[PDB]
RNA sequence: GGGGGCCUGACUGCGAGGCCUGCAAGCCGAGCAGGGGCGAAAGCCGGGCCUAGUGAACCGGUGGUCCCGUGUGGAAGGGCC
RNA sequence: CCUGGUGUUGGCUCUUGGUCGCGCCUGCGUAGGAUAGGUGGGAGCCUGUGAACCCCCGCCUCCGGGUGGGGGGGAGGCGCC
RNA sequence: CGGGGGGAACCUGGGGAACUGAAACAUCUCAGUACCCAGAGGAGAGGAAAGAGAAAUCGACUCCCUGAGUAGCGGCGAGCG
RNA sequence: GCCCGGAUAGCUCAGUCGGUAGAGCAGGGGAUUGAAAAUCCCCGUGUCCUUGGUUCGAUUCCGAGUCCGGGCACCA
């Protein structure tokens, strides 16, 4: 591993696709999009003591970086 | 801040924050105004509907009870008994297919026409094309066609006060007098709350009933909360 | 985004204030700065900490205020000046007054805040007004007298 | 088949019993019921003078209905017409 | 790849549009003292102009006129009819 | 101080496919199956309820028989369950 | 099927109180046209796609009805 989050996990899956819809509406579902793919957050950082960093991944990152900041 | 009436003082009367309430109304109206003679105060009011597409076009009349003696004239046209009935029950104009003959002339002295079947057809047909859309032909579902011409004649003279949205969707009646009883000015306020409430048309959308108030001829203007 | 602040009041206004100013927007680009901090018990705490502080700080000095006020207002404030039956050769400057009660009597008082526009002089005595305390003036019946 | 009068059965409930057909089809129908319409009536009328103008099943719509509702009241939703 | 929203992607600011809340101001096809925008109340209204006579000044135009103000004073005007 | 390095099959999670069926085949299907991986074991897995279920009822988790192949999921089709 | 949009005389387009209609280019009649061209004068010249409706009175205003054009989702 080396792009999970840092304050938790958030690396990983996806299973997707669609076609159309007209359901509740007219009828059925014009049913299908058999697709796969990614799905994550973002980067940012702070300082220790002067000189430092913070690396993370996005909300988790806002909240903590709060906390240490706390210390 | 200054202003050209002398009604100023009714206006200072009259503080313009709140809608009130009916008899509240009935009370500082009759106190608001009492000028030339009594006061002579109506409420009007405005519905949410689109007089366009006449298909919310509305009129009638509730039976607001107390005696009468004036506004809005009507021709009772049929024959014998109902000349009778009509003529006595309240009438301003009187007769039947000759009064039609007479109009198609050159009369006309009435605002809405209520004939009995009996001479109805010489009454839409004859003077459909003059009473027009004047407003003064008889419909069968517009208080003006029917055999009750003495009932609603009678009404005419009893007490009447009817409905008819003005090109923008407001309408103006009688529901109290003057010097009225508060309670009464109120009731008759309530009579035309609730005949009007039916006329409402099913193509209405929201927030029908949106200004709802009593005002005189010449004096105050308030809304009122035809609620409590 | 509850941003407590030490140096603002909408710029560096200073304490008294929290305001909103968005997630990063407040957070790295007014505060980083170091103009304030964060909610929390620690700051809102904080906060409460020294208001109650200033409430007693404040609180206090009225009392000391007081036990003077009690004790000055009470006494009458003699002193002993040299000249005829008029003006004292020297010129009677309430800072006098101030040796005088200082450590001839016993409590003592800064001469700036006082009450004496220009030196006093005429001789017997003038009860004047000496604002001590903001709101709490201290007044006194003070008469030196040439001692002869 | 050509003309006039009056009128909706070109009705719902349905049918026994047969045409053909292996499937499903499609097709013929006295007579019983409610309910009317043409004569006064003996009776004809459940579209036309007849043999072609036709299409499963799914899916979904609308006018019902007022059967079902995933504890109960209702309701999304939904069963039969 | 291009591209609305939205997240880090903070600051001051010039501004311009739709909308509803209240205020103001408007309405000349034609007979119509008259540029009646309707539909209601509906013969009376008013005197901080002591007035429609006159004065200018504010404003909107299809000559007119409508409207809002400052003044000038000696029971007057108009809506009615 | 610890690991790492293994290991026929069992095992948890990580990632994860065409055939063939649907006598075509794009939803669907085989299936979360084959396989690449990381890793704890001697077996891990799960394991004391924001559960079940509607009786004022039960009571950790796991595995067997039954629960219906009904309840149902769906080019409501092959099928799956 | 949805929404935006065009349809009045031969050709092309013009009005929100509507409340009174055509106008630019061709066709007939008349002057400058000594020739024409050209120009002016004139006239003929019209439901504003259908239909009722609010409408005293609205063709540009209310609803529904054609043929057509542009951009979505329909049957699966």
């Amino acid at each position: 591993m080396k792009e999970g989050i840092h304050p938790k996990l958030v690396p990983a899956r996806i299973i997707c696709g669609c076609g159309n819809v007209i359901e509740t509406y007219s009828t059925k579902p014009e049913i299908y999009v058999e697709v796969c793919s990614k799905c994550h957050p973002f980067y940012t950082g702070q300082q220790r003591f002067v000189d430092t960093e913070g690396r993370v991944e996005r909300f988790q990152r806002r909240y903590g970086d709060s906390y240490r900041k706390g210390r | 801040p200054k202003h050209g009436k002398r009604y100023r003082a009714l206006l200072e009367k009259v503080d313009p924050n709140k809608i009130y309430t009916i008899d509240e109304a009935a009370h500082l109206v009759k106190e608001l105004a009492t000028a030339k003679f009594d006061e002579t105060v109506e409420v009007h009011a405005k519905l949410g509907i689109d007089p366009r597409r006449s298909d919310q076009n509305v009129r009638g009349t509730v039976s607001l009870p107390h005696g009468l003696g004036k506004q809005v004239r009507v021709l009772a046209i049929a024959k014998g008994e109902k000349i009778k009935e009509a003529e006595e029950a309240g009438a301003d104009y009187v007769g039947g297919e000759e009064i039609i003959q007479k109009i198609l002339d050159g009369w006309m002295d009435f605002d809405a026409v209520v004939a009995t079947p009996d001479v109805m057809g010489a009454v839409g047909s004859k003077l459909g094309r003059i009473l027009g859309p004047r407003g003064l032909l008889p419909n069968p579902k517009a208080g003006t066609v029917g055999f009750n011409i003495g009932e609603i004649i009678r009404e005419i003279k009893a007490g009447r006060i009817e409905f008819r949205n003005d090109k923008t969707g407001a309408i103006h009646a009688p529901v109290g007098k003057a010097s009225f009883p508060p309670e009464k000015l109120a009731d008759n306020i309530r009579a035309f709350i609730r005949a009007l409430e039916a006329h409402k048309p099913e193509g209405a959308k929201g927030t029908f009933l949106r200004s709802v108030y009593v005002t005189t001829t010449m004096g105050p203007s308030v809304r009122i909360n035809p609620h409590s | 985004m509850k941003v407590i602040l030490l140096e603002p009041l909408e710029n560096l206004g200073d304490v008294g204030q929290v305001v909103d100013v968005k997630p990063g927007y407040a957070r790295n680009y007014l505060l980083p700065r170091g103009l304030a901090v964060l909610a929390t018990e620690s700051n809102l705490k904080a906060l409460e900490a020294r208001i109650r502080a200033q409430a007693k700080r404040l609180a206090e000095r009225k009392a000391e205020a007081e036990r003077l006020k009690k004790i000055l207002e009470n006494l009458t404030l003699t002193i002993p000046v040299r000249a005829g039956e008029t003006k004292i050769y020297g010129s009677v400057t309430a800072k006098d007054i101030a040796e005088a009660l200082s450590r001839q009597h016993g409590v003592t008082i800064d001469p700036k805040r006082l009450a004496l526009e220009k030196p006093i002089k005429e001789l017997g005595e003038y009860v004047l007004t000496y604002k001590p305390h903001p709101e709490v003036p201290i007044q006194l019946k003070v008469s030196v007298v040439a001692q002869e």
